[PDB]
């Protein structure tokens, strides 16, 4: 029919909403008391315990909400085992670099049942924030441009609709890996999209499709910047969910069924890294996860690579068109982050089979060794990779050369390199010259020339 | 069987079963793994006879120089730096 609450208004019950393919079932969404949004709110001087807000000044009144600082509220969706802390964790790093008012929003109450159950409460949830920022705005005047919502699985359609009703004034959504069931091709009005803030961004991880496969990410592209960390569909350190041609979605969300889940909680795991290693994570605008792999986008253009998650409002360009993808590979866990060097090496020395590998040394420390290239090494060819380093190393000071085989090498040749090139992300080539040789696992410092 | 090539990560149970032949675990009572050999300048174990290491052995060319110390220390925890030489 229709249904209406008290503050948040009507919620109807057509098409698109309800009735269209991809949410066929008519369900109406579970009153607010029955949602039960709680705004818990976290900031710098209440770092670890919440203090309860709410829509009304004599609750901000007494409180460590501010409105000289931003607020940036982080909304849930799929919570798994074990990870009920997630939502303080993002806190507790910006924290570490930054003033906020950063509130967590609960939904537990709404999100606790059948899963098209929750995809329609998100609707409650999502006039529920845009009523919290309208307030502040007539209450205090403070502007829904320092407003941030981060929301994961249904959640970042929450926070879709938060923006969607405060009109995408709000300064910037950030969909943290947008469920797929009932949101992926629906149109717009039903889900998180570039026109939901002044800036959207989003970070693809699970995009597998739900079905087959349990792909519970959106993998459809909904932000003005679409990150796809690790070419968004399985990411190093998550198992793989097994096939099934017939998946229980409210199974998988109530928890009936078994789920791995790693992939999809990757992207908050990413964004909370993101915040505090704030060029760790640069997204190349390839075409393509495979095209990038094939170390053809690189480096950066002109105007930087846009940090995936946090800090990818400091990107010149992010607003230039909808929908740019970009692409990066992370670690497989604790600092997720990543610097990505092309190095091209020229060989001198005799033509043997070999692996040559390549170590980079600059004023803040050194990578391990990376391989080049494997196979015929043949005097005056060049070899190139791109490889990730797992450290910023600043500024190249030397470079180091190495080959081996898995043969007794008779002649015991010697193999070394002429010069060696590093292309750093951002761009700047270093050049590294040697007239050296040396014996098969021997260390060839090359030094700038 | 042998076992041979196990990736980072994988259990394993001597060094030879991983692809860098480093089987790791900190601690005597945990769950060994293939794990990466030593950056230069990272710390090391020196070269063991008992195949599961607690630290690794150094990548390519670096000689990890700690103290290959008598028995005890070499029936067990010789470690070091991965230096050039």
């Amino acid at each position: 029919k229709e249904v209406c609450y008290e503050r948040l208004g009507c919620f109807s019950d057509d098409s698109p909403w309800s009735g269209i393919t991809e949410r066929p079932l008519h369900i109406l969404p579970w009153s607010p008391k029955d949602v039960n949004t709680r705004f818990l709110l976290y900031t710098n001087e209440n770092p670890n315990n919440f203090q309860e807000v709410a829509a009304d000044s004599s609750s901000i009144s007494g409180s460590n909400f501010k409105t000289n600082r931003k607020t940036r509220f982080i909304i849930h969706g799929f919570i798994d085992k074990g990870e009920e802390n997630w939502l303080a964790n993002v806190c507790k790093n910006l924290f570490k670099v930054e003033s906020v008012n950063c509130i967590c929003v609960d939904w537990k109450g709404g999100s606790r049942t059948g899963y098209t159950q929750a995809s329609q409460n998100i609707r409650i949830v999502g006039a529920e924030v845009a009523y919290f920022v309208e307030f502040l705005q007539s209450a205090f005047g403070y502007s829904p441009s320092n407003v941030h919502v981060i929301g994961h699985s249904l959640g970042a359609h929450a926070a879709g609709e938060a923006g969607r009703r405060t009109n995408g004034t709000i300064g910037r959504i950030t969909g943290l890996d947008p469920a797929e069931p009932c949101f992926q091709g629906t149109p717009e009005l039903v889900r998180l999209d570039p026109s939901d803030a002044k800036f959207v961004d989003v970070i693809h991880t699970d995009g597998a499709p739900i079905v087959p496969n349990l792909g519970f990410g959106m993998s459809q592209v909904v932000g003005h910047l679409d990150f796809f960390p690790n070419g968004g569909v399985e990411m190093p350190g998550c198992k793989k969910n097994i096939l099934s041609q017939i998946v229980d979605i409210d199974g998988i969300w109530e928890g009936t069924r078994d789920f791995a889940a790693c992939n999809h909680l990757r992207s908050y795991k990413y964004y909370t890294d993101s915040i505090v290693n704030p060029d760790g994570f640069a997204g190349f605008p390839c075409a393509s996860y495979n095209v990038f792999t094939a170390n053809k986008c690189f480096p950066c253009p002109s105007g930087g690579c846009p940090q995936m998650g946090h800090y990818a409002d400091r990107y010149p360009g992010k607003t230039n068109d909808v929908g740019q993808k970009f692409y990066l590979d992370t670690g497989d866990a604790s600092n997720f982050a990543r610097w990505r060097y092309k190095v091209s090496v020229t060989l001198s020395g005799k033509k043997v089979t070999g692996h040559i590998l390549v170590s980079l040394f600059g004023n803040k420390g050194n990578s391990k060794q990376y391989e080049i290239f494997k196979g015929t090494l043949k005097p005056d060819s060049t070899h190139s990779n791109e490889f990730d380093s797992d450290v910023d190393v600043g500024d190249l000071q030397m470079v180091k050369f190495i080959w081996y085989n898995n043969v007794i090498n008779p002649t015991l040749p010697r193999v070394g390199a002429s010069k060696i090139i590093v292309e750093t992300n951002v761009g700047k080539q270093f050049n590294f010259c040697s007239p050296e040789t040396v014996r098969e696992e021997v260390l060839l410092t090359l030094t700038p020339c | 069987g042998i076992i041979i090539n196990l990736d980072e990560g994988e259990l394993c149970l001597n060094s030879a079963q991983c692809k860098s032949n480093c089987c790791q675990h900190d601690t005597i009572l945990s769950l060994l793994r293939c794990a990466l050999k030593a950056r230069e300048n990272s710390e090391c174990s020196a070269f063991t006879l008992y195949g599961v290491y607690y630290k690794c052995p150094c990548e390519r060319g670096l000689t990890c120089e700690g103290d290959k110390s008598l028995v005890g220390s070499i029936t067990n925890t010789n470690f070091g730096i991965c230096h050039n030489v």
